[PDB]
RNA sequence: CACAAACGCGUCUCAGAGAUAAUUAAUGAUUUAAUCUUAACCUAAUUAACUCAUAAUAAAUCCAGCCCUAGAACAGGGCACA
């Protein structure tokens, strides 16, 4: 009975395992986990916490990129509010429709 | 970038007999109780002392001999 | 990149040493970064098996600021087990008597209640004043920003910024001070 | 080649002695009263090692004084080479004196039963009688039971322990155990009459310990005599200072002297 | 000193001051009007 | 002036000697980051 | 300003009042509009505990309170920034606005607490021995709730007890 | 009290600093008067508690046998004066 908790339990485990990973490795970048999964999700970029924990402890370089790209989103998501207009577009904000 | 610090002293040279002089660097040793032992290792290594406690029959006959390893 | 197995592995799972200014700075948010670096919760290579844990030296705690009048209201109470030993200390008694105390105690209570608690903090090191030995002195990295940004008194404004900043309102000359 | 002697400051404290229970006396005194006073007879007084303020405490130093002497073949490997290094037999008991870092002695320096004066007031420190594991009647003190109302095999019972709904006993519980072998002490012990060549020194009421045991003599630390070392030697009695040879017996200024007048009222 | 859960003037002369964390109207033509809000 | 190749260690002979072996590895070209083996037919 | 000088010559008292230069406000409010001093140069919602220069800039020498009728704030305003200038004084700032004694200077006494937001007086408020349970909990309260419409950047709500 | 000990009915000793709740008055604005102040600055008269000076232990690896005012066993103190 214990086994079959702790096989339905492990799905949680470990995405909360790869959650504080990758909250630790975006704070290592100074930005906050809720702002940098929003931020690549709005880039149209479909990571799960796996891959982007896997990414975070083997390449350090790929995930500071990624980090720079969300907090790239997030600025410019912030410029357009401020500014409240509809011709001025983000370069990274743009959305690609299906292909 | 710092400078690699260097540190090469020989204090135990004897200019009378260095055959003594080489032991007298070598013939150092101590011997302390378990708990003064454990003390100094938890101090040392910045742990708790129940740590450096020894383990029973029961637990040491049940650790797999050969476990699996990756990479 | 390319490096031996040991070397990789001991450069991984290496230990580091963080400096934490306590002046001016509430104990509460103090300890949630010290709690975060002992438990080791900023490393992506984070497990709760490993022993990943990192040491944090705080000083200037006889420095510690309170918000509010917890100095006051906040108690700590402890019991000797015997009949009739139970104590209440307020803060700032607890504080006189000894600086470290409150710091100690915020950082037992933010870290998780398991056994690897007594090791973590055993990896904790507080020292009241800016007096800190040179043995752990040699061992410091890095140091962590406050959390708080203290505020600036009047007189430590500079005249400049006070000339800058326009006057509101004006008293009247007939009016005595 | 002594250590330089400081002057005697009123914040400063005073050395003490490890001396021997001999037993216990009357002494009469001019109003008519009767004390007991018991003997305490230092025999050998050392000072074997000296340990720095900073080095034992912070605040005060510490002096460590060795008691009567024993024999080299009943003690340690480390004990031996400590008193050889020292240059004197080891001794008994061996203990540590809190004293401030003006109060200094050199170790190995001796010390006599001079080094207190008629009219004094003394603490000390010794294991009581060890009446082993006693009953909680002898202990505590705890009221036994009816000898003979029906009471059944219970005289010496100490009854309830503990209340029903705590579901145990609080550790300040009273229970039968050890007793006597501790240690102990008396303070605010008068001094009345000093023996120079025997050295004994006359102390009033009783002294916790039993007879021809070490009992740690210090100076009262109770604030009604803080400062009463003013008037005794500061560092310690030298008998080569003076050098004058004190009276046989010293007495205080109402001890009724074995030699009177056989004083009556007027 | 009276304790009371609310507080009244007897007279013109009494008058309220917030101490201690406490109200307490004083009186010192008649000391009997000393009353504290519990 | 040049990094070129760089070690860690528990001592600083250690981390000298795997900074050594790096860059000598370096040189040689058989790096982590090395092209795979080519397994095709020609 | 007006300052009263007393002079003592042979068992003569002379008492006069002497006028000073006085600051006057600058000549651009951001909103001229404004009747109130603090409603016109848009300092509403705005300063707070921390905001030392305007705090001190209608304060008494001694650390007292100014007349709302000499000053001309509105009443909500001139209860915000006396409660402000009460939590400045408890918790350290305007350290040049404290009377000097050079009798009581010299007594020194246990070293000041370093403390902030602090809404009571420090030695009128008991500790609390019981503290509450989980469901009913005796709050602690930090800063006054005069300030509750200050500007929220981040938008949370700011926390008055706890 | 027919043991050298134990015992009371017999004898000796019993403490300095801070701190406070209620409650007193100084200085002082909001409320240029006054007002002990969930306004500051230092204030002084102040309960019991509670902590701290101070007090006790606080010299590691000889322990076969023999004594002990030390002890259930285990432990501990002595075995050179004589
Ligand atoms: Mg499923
Ligand atoms: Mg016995
Ligand atoms: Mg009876
Ligand atoms: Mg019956
Ligand atoms: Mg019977
Ligand atoms: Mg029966
Ligand atoms: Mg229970
Ligand atoms: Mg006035
Ligand atoms: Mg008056
Ligand atoms: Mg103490
Ligand atoms: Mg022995
Ligand atoms: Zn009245
Ligand atoms: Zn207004």
């Amino acid at each position: 009975v214990k086994c079959t908790r702790a096989r339905r339990l492990k799905k949680r485990s470990l995405r909360t395992l790869w959650i504080n990973r990758i909250t630790a490795a975006s704070q290592e970048h100074g930005l906050k986990y809720p702002a940098f999964i929003i931020n690549l999700i709005k880039c149209q970029v479909e990571l799960n916490r796996k891959v982007l924990a896997d990414l975070a402890i083997y390449e350090p370089k790929t995930f500071k990129s990624l980090a720079a790209l969300a907090k790239r989103r997030r600025e410019e998501g912030f410029a357009a509010a401020l500014g409240d207009g509809k011709e001025p577009d983000g370069i990274f904000s743009r959305v690609v429709q299906h292909r | 970038t710092k400078p690699i610090p260097r540190p090469d002293p020989v204090h135990n040279i004897e200019e009378t007999h260095d055959l003594v002089l080489k032991t007298r660097l070598e013939e150092k040793g101590e011997h302390l109780e378990q708990g003064p032992m454990i003390e100094q290792l938890s101090k040392m290594f910045f742990t708790t002392k129940h740590r450096w406690y020894p383990r029973g029959q029961y637990h040491r006959r049940r650790r797999k001999p050969n476990p699996p390893k990756d990479r | 990149s390319s490096f031996s197995k040991a070397p990789q592995q001991w450069a991984t799972f290496a230990r580091v040493w963080y400096l934490l200014d306590g002046k001016m700075q509430p104990p509460g948010k103090l300890a949630a970064m010290a709690s975060v670096k002992l438990q080791g919760l900023h490393k992506p290579v984070y497990h709760q098996l490993s022993d990943c844990g990192d040491h944090v030296v705080i000083m200037n705690t006889r420095h510690i600021a309170f918000s509010g009048n917890k100095w006051e209201q906040k108690v700590y109470s402890s019991h000797t087990g015997y009949p009739g030993g139970f104590r209440q200390v307020t803060a700032a008694q607890l504080h006189q008597k000894d600086p470290v105390a409150i710091v100690k105690l915020a950082i037992y209570g933010m870290l998780p209640k398991n056994l690897h608690r007594r090791t973590m903090m055993q990896r904790l090191h507080l020292f009241p004043d800016e007096d800190i030995p040179e043995d752990i002195l040699k061992n410091l990295v890095e140091e962590l920003p406050q959390p708080r940004k203290v505020p600036r008194r009047l007189d430590e404004y500079t005249q400049e910024e006070i000339e800058a900043f326009p006057r509101v309102w004006s008293p009247p000359e007939d009016y005595r001070l | 080649e002594p250590w330089p002697i400081h002057p005697w400051e009123p914040g400063s404290s005073r050395v003490g002695l490890i001396a021997l229970k001999l037993g216990m006396m009357p002494l009469w005194t001019k109003d008519g009263q009767k004390h007991v006073v018991t003997l305490l007879q230092v025999q050998d007084c050392h000072v074997l090692k000296y340990t720095p303020k900073e080095n034992h405490n912070g605040r005060m130093a510490a002096l460590t004084v060795g008691g009567k002497t024993v024999s080299h073949f009943h003690k340690s490997a480390s004990i031996l080479e400590f008193y050889q290094e020292l240059g004197l037999p080891p001794k008994q008991k061996v203990k540590i004196f809190n004293v401030t870092e003006n109060a200094v002695i050199k170790p190995g320096t001796p010390l006599y039963a001079a080094h207190f004066r008629p009219g004094q007031y003394v603490d000390v420190t010794a294991k009581t009688i060890g009446k082993g594991f006693q009953g909680v009647m002898r202990r505590w003190g705890f009221k036994g039971q009816p000898a003979t109302h029906g009471q059944t095999k219970t005289h010496r019972r100490p009854g309830a322990i503990s209340t029903g709904d705590v579901a145990r006993v609080w550790p300040g519980t009273k229970m039968p155990g050890q007793l006597g072998n501790i240690d102990r002490t008396a303070f605010g012990l008068k001094v009345w009459r000093i023996n120079t060549k025997h050295n004994i020194i006359y102390v009033n009421g009783s002294v916790p310990g039993h007879k021809n045991c070490l009992v740690k003599i210090k100076d009262s630390k109770l604030p009604a005599y803080k400062d009463f070392c003013k008037n005794l030697p500061f560092p310690t009695y030298f008998p080569d200072g003076d050098e004058e040879a004190l009276p046989e017996d010293l007495y205080d200024e109402n001890v009724c002297q074995p030699g009177a007048p056989s004083i009556t009222f007027t | 000193f009276k304790t009371k859960g609310v507080l009244k003037k007897r007279c013109r002369d009494c008058y309220l001051v917030k101490r201690r964390g406490r109200w307490f109207i004083y009186c010192k033509t008649n000391p009997k009007h000393k009353q504290r809000q519990m | 002036r040049k990094l070129i190749a760089e070690g860690p260690g528990e001592t600083v002979l250690v981390a000298e000697e795997e900074a050594a072996r790096v860059a000598l590895r370096k040189l040689f070209g058989f790096t982590e980051n090395r092209r795979p083996w080519d397994y095709s037919k020609p | 300003f007006r300052e009263v000088v007393e002079i003592l010559d042979g068992k003569t008292t002379i008492i006069e009042g002497r006028i000073t230069e006085t600051p006057q406000e600058s000549p651009n409010p951001p909103n001229p509009t404004g009747q109130c001093p603090i409603c016109r140069w848009n300092l509403k919602h705005k300063y707070n505990y921390e905001d030392v220069l305007l705090l001190s800039q209608f304060i008494r020498p001694h650390g007292g309170m100014l007349p709302r009728r000499i000053t001309g704030l509105c009443q909500e305003e001139h209860l915000k920034i006396e409660e402000c200038v009460k939590m400045a004084h408890r918790a350290g700032l305007l350290p040049n606005h404290r009377p000097k004694l050079p009798e009581g200077f010299v007594p020194k006494s246990k070293p000041r607490l370093n403390r902030y937001l602090t809404r009571w007086s420090p030695r009128s408020v008991k500790p609390i021995y019981n503290k509450g349970h989980r469901w009913n909990k005796v709050r602690m309260p930090v800063g006054s709730p005069l300030l509750k419409d200050n500007v929220s950047y981040s938008g949370r709500p700011l926390l008055l007890y706890h």
